[PDB]
């Protein structure tokens, strides 16, 4: 929008929502590879955090790319690097959102006060693949990655 | 210019069938090699904010690629590789670096000297 | 111009609908896999 | 005349050729290629394709297994699982393989595994024999 | 029968072992060609 | 239309055409290798046929068992391959059901399992998997046949549908018959055979059958790869066609909205 | 168009003509799912007419929808029931078409109108597929469903 044009024109920090993500049920639902913020930099976020965020952006970009690729073929041809990438990206999307306590009015789940170190740790663990044998749905609408491991165990109970 | 003449042609050729890279599998050996050169370049494709460098340094890196001297570097690590070889030159071949720079002329001997400095830096990386 | 990555999925038409549905099918297969593995792991940790 | 269809599943030894006689070791029991050999096939044992050809040709092609068939039309269908090249192996390699097959033939676990080692013994035995 | 087949073992499986041996006798030239056409992946229907 | 949404569709199409091109290239590689191999494979398969071809193969008419020898691929995208396969399959199924011969749907390849997913689903003898995971392997064919040998399904007779790659374009979707050595017992042509032990005759029959499996496998597989390639080709043709009018209307709407905003501004100026 | 956009709220029956149908050779080429009125209800059209209309609407929805995929996808992965219903709806578009005697002046093939009850009956015959093996070409320019069966026979002829 020209209105969005002027908006981006001076917005020293960007908060890009992905209403498509919310349509996909995302809650948080921001436009990930789109919003810009200065505290996401190796001189600022630290090399580790900024690098991790950028790799996440690359991974999600691959997720989108290969998503249509699958739409052509599908996970039948899912390559070792690929099906892995597919699961990992799905998990990243899942771990992205969380239901809040004010949201628990609708979102039911009360808020999870996400710790920064916990966030970076969950990021590193997902980079490792902290739930390779587990379902990513636990990471969905979740706080700490360990809390998600607990949720997956709860699923194992409810299964 | 000599570096870019091959670098750009390789980049286009990679781009020429880079769609094929998607499947990746059964890559034609010529296609696979073209891709790896392109894969190596993609590793080198990134850039660092507020991080200018010596132009001759990039010329040297592309020259090493032209030697095929990067064909065995894993692209995820090939970047740190090129960076480390760059450090090795800027310490040692910094002499040869200025030699080429002030020279502006690629002496086959100076070219080989840089090639060997890089080969040490990389085989020793 | 340019073509997006997942450009069709970005558009998400009937092709994108198929993308979503096949994601459902394959990811659900893998999800049953992960869930069964977790049930096995719980069985293992029971003893 | 013969219809010498001698061929590996991969390669071809004879392509419906018209030769006089031929033989290599056979699980069904080797014998020479005779026109009055009735339409028949054979279970293969490790042999060397030894053909008293129609022409002055005795080209020995080491064979391992498969099945060779010959019809009333001399349809000599030597379908080779492994027709081994002349340079197919090294004598030392076959001897060491025989040594292993004997030690595990000494280490014969059971009539199944023992039969496996027994096939191994017979096989490396054919290996030495072709080397012999 | 065969030392295989007298035991009951398959002349088919006998040929399988024979192929294994043939590979064991693959040349340095031929070792790869033996690994060539070595694979298998079929898996029958189970419940 | 939203030149936004329109362009979304357009770039979708562009990506689709590129993807189809790459896929068709890959299939070209695959089917080309397939044909390259098929030459010695053609000879081997011809020979494999020649075995039972050498005698009037009149199996036991009292076959209370038949065999639904079905082969499919784990891979797809080869058009009527699974489709025409299931077509001839249903035809033979009705024919054999008429015979009441206790046939069982011998399986390899999930395409058939899908075809089997409704059609007498219990009739599946057993479904070997991974069909087409890599290039054909007569060793893997032997493995499947060995599983069959393990199966005590003393199928007196059976047929195996094969898309005989009659050409690159022509895949003669035929069926390959098979008897039982037990049925082969009473043959004067067998009496016309040279001194064959029956289990040895039976085992050799099995070996030839496995060879036949491998041959039909390679043939139908080459048919499959070529079919996928040509299918992608036709798809790319249709894609370029759609993209043609797509781009036509695309520039149409592009200039349309351009001048539309233009006229809007013009009138707004007129309002001033 | 703002003119017709406004006009849409004035008269009982909106008669949308689809040149796309004309591309299909439709005679006439009236818009399948667009031309509409509040004049359709089993409260008036009874179960028969309104039900047949809604079902044909669903059929064509599926048909046009799958057309988007088939655009390059063709029938190449059309599901068995999907492909079945698809050919069915193709024949349906073909079948509801009937000739015009006024057009027959130029056309030469006699045009006429079937009874609406006859329409319901023949449409049901299609709905099951009483002449399921009959061609859309035979279905093309169809008045009497029995005339369509005769067309199928002449096709065999």
């Amino acid at each position: 929008d020209p209105a969005p044009a002027t908006t981006f024109a001076h917005l020293d920090a960007t908060t890009v929502l992905s209403r498509a993500i919310a349509e996909l049920g995302i809650y948080p639902a921001v436009d990930p590879l789109d919003s810009t913020s200065r505290i996401m930099d190796p001189n600022i976020v630290g090399s580790e955090h900024y690098d991790v965020a950028r790799g996440v952006q690359k991974i999600l970009q691959d997720y989108k790319s290969l998503q249509d690729i699958i739409a052509i073929l599908g996970m039948d041809e899912l390559s070792e690097e690929d099906k892995l990438t597919v699961s990992r990206a799905r998990k990243i999307q899942r771990f992205l959102s969380q239901p809040f306590q004010v949201a628990e009015v609708f979102t039911g789940h009360l808020g999870k006060l996400v710790p920064l170190k916990e966030t970076i740790k969950g990021f590193q663990q997902i980079l490792a693949g902290e739930y390779d044998h587990l379902p990513e749905q636990a990471f969905y609408m979740v706080g700490p990655i360990e809390e998600a491991v607990a949720k997956a165990d709860k699923l194992a109970e409810e299964h | 210019k000599q570096v870019a003449g091959t670098m750009k042609l390789e980049l286009a050729q990679y781009r020429e069938v880079a769609a094929f890279a998607q499947f990746g599998s059964d890559l034609d050996a010529a296609t696979q090699q073209l891709l790896s050169r392109g894969v190596r370049l993609t590793e080198l494709l990134k850039q660092g904010q507020y991080s200018p460098m010596a132009i001759e340094e990039q010329v040297a890196v592309i020259y090493a690629g032209v030697r095929g001297y990067l064909d065995k570097l894993e692209p995820s690590k090939i970047t740190k590789f090129e960076n480390a070889f760059l450090s090795h030159v800027i310490s040692q071949h910094q002499a040869l670096l200025g030699k080429i720079r002030t020279d502006g002329k690629i002496s086959e001997e100076s070219d080989a000297k840089l090639k060997e400095i890089v080969t040490n830096f990389l085989a020793g990386f | 111009v340019r073509s997006s990555a997942g450009a069709v999925r970005d558009a998400g038409g009937a092709f994108g609908k198929r993308e979503q549905a096949e994601e459902e099918r394959y990811f659900r297969a893998r999800a049953k896999e992960q869930l069964a593995a977790l049930k096995k792991h719980h069985e293992n940790e029971i003893s | 005349q013969m219809s010498f269809t001698f061929a590996s599943p991969t390669q071809v030894f004879f392509n419906s050729a018209n030769v006089r006689q031929v033989d290599v070791p056979t699980q069904t029991g080797a014998f020479g290629i005779l026109a009055a050999h009735v339409p028949t096939l054979q279970v293969l044992r490790p042999g060397l394709v030894v053909v008293h050809a129609e022409d002055g040709t005795t080209s020995k092609y080491f064979v391992s297994s498969g099945s060779v068939t010959v019809n009333a039309d001399s349809s000599v269908q030597l379908l080779a699982e492994e027709a081994v090249t002349l340079d197919m192996l090294d004598l030392g390699a076959a001897k060491a393989n025989l040594e292993k097959a004997q030690s595990e033939l000494l280490g014969a676990a059971d009539e199944a595994t023992r039969a496996e080692i027994q096939i191994r013994i017979e096989a490396n035995e054919a290996l030495v024999k072709a080397l012999e | 029968v065969a030392y295989w087949r007298q035991a009951g073992l398959s002349y088919i499986r006998y040929s399988q072992i024979c192929a294994k041996a043939v590979r064991d006798a693959l040349k340095t030239e031929f070792k790869a060609n033996a690994m060539k056409t070595s694979g298998s992946t079929i898996k029958i229907v189970k419940v | 239309a939203t030149l936004k949404d329109i362009t979304r569709r357009l770039k979708s199409i562009k990506n689709i055409q590129k993807i189809t091109k790459s896929m068709k290239m890959v299939a070209a590689a695959k089917y080309a290798r397939a044909e390259r191999e098929l030459k010695p494979a053609r000879v081997y398969g011809v020979g494999s046929l020649a075995l039972y071809e050498k005698a009037d193969i009149k199996t036991p008419e009292d076959k209370k068992k038949h065999l639904i020898i079905g082969v499919s691929s784990d891979r797809g995208l080869c058009g009527a391959i699974h489709s025409s396969v299931a077509k001839q399959m249903k035809s033979e199924a009705a024919n054999l059901a008429a015979a009441g011969k206790e046939v069982k749907i011998i399986g390899v390849g999930d395409k058939i399992r899908s075809i089997l997913h409704r059609t007498h689903s219990d009739q599946f003898l057993v479904t070997f998997k991974e069909v087409g995971r890599r290039p054909p392997t007569f060793g893997d064919a032997s493995v499947i046949a060995l599983e069959l040998l393990n199966s005590g399904y003393e199928f007196d007779e059976g047929s195996i549908i094969f898309n005989r790659f009659r050409s690159v374009i022509s895949y003669k979707t035929e069926e390959k018959p098979i008897f039982s050595l037990d049925t082969i017992s009473s043959a004067e042509s067998m009496s016309i055979y040279d001194d064959i032990d029956a289990d040895v005759l039976r085992n050799y029959q099995e070996y030839s059958l496995a060879n036949i499996i491998y041959y039909s496998l390679k043939e139908s597989t080459t048919s499959e790869q070529s079919a996928r390639m040509t299918a992608m080709d036709n798809a790319s043709k249709n894609a370029s066609e759609m993209i043609d009018k797509l781009t036509l209307t695309f520039n149409r709407t592009r200039q349309a909205v351009i001048t539309k905003e233009l006229i809007e501004i013009i009138s707004g100026a007129a309002a001033l």
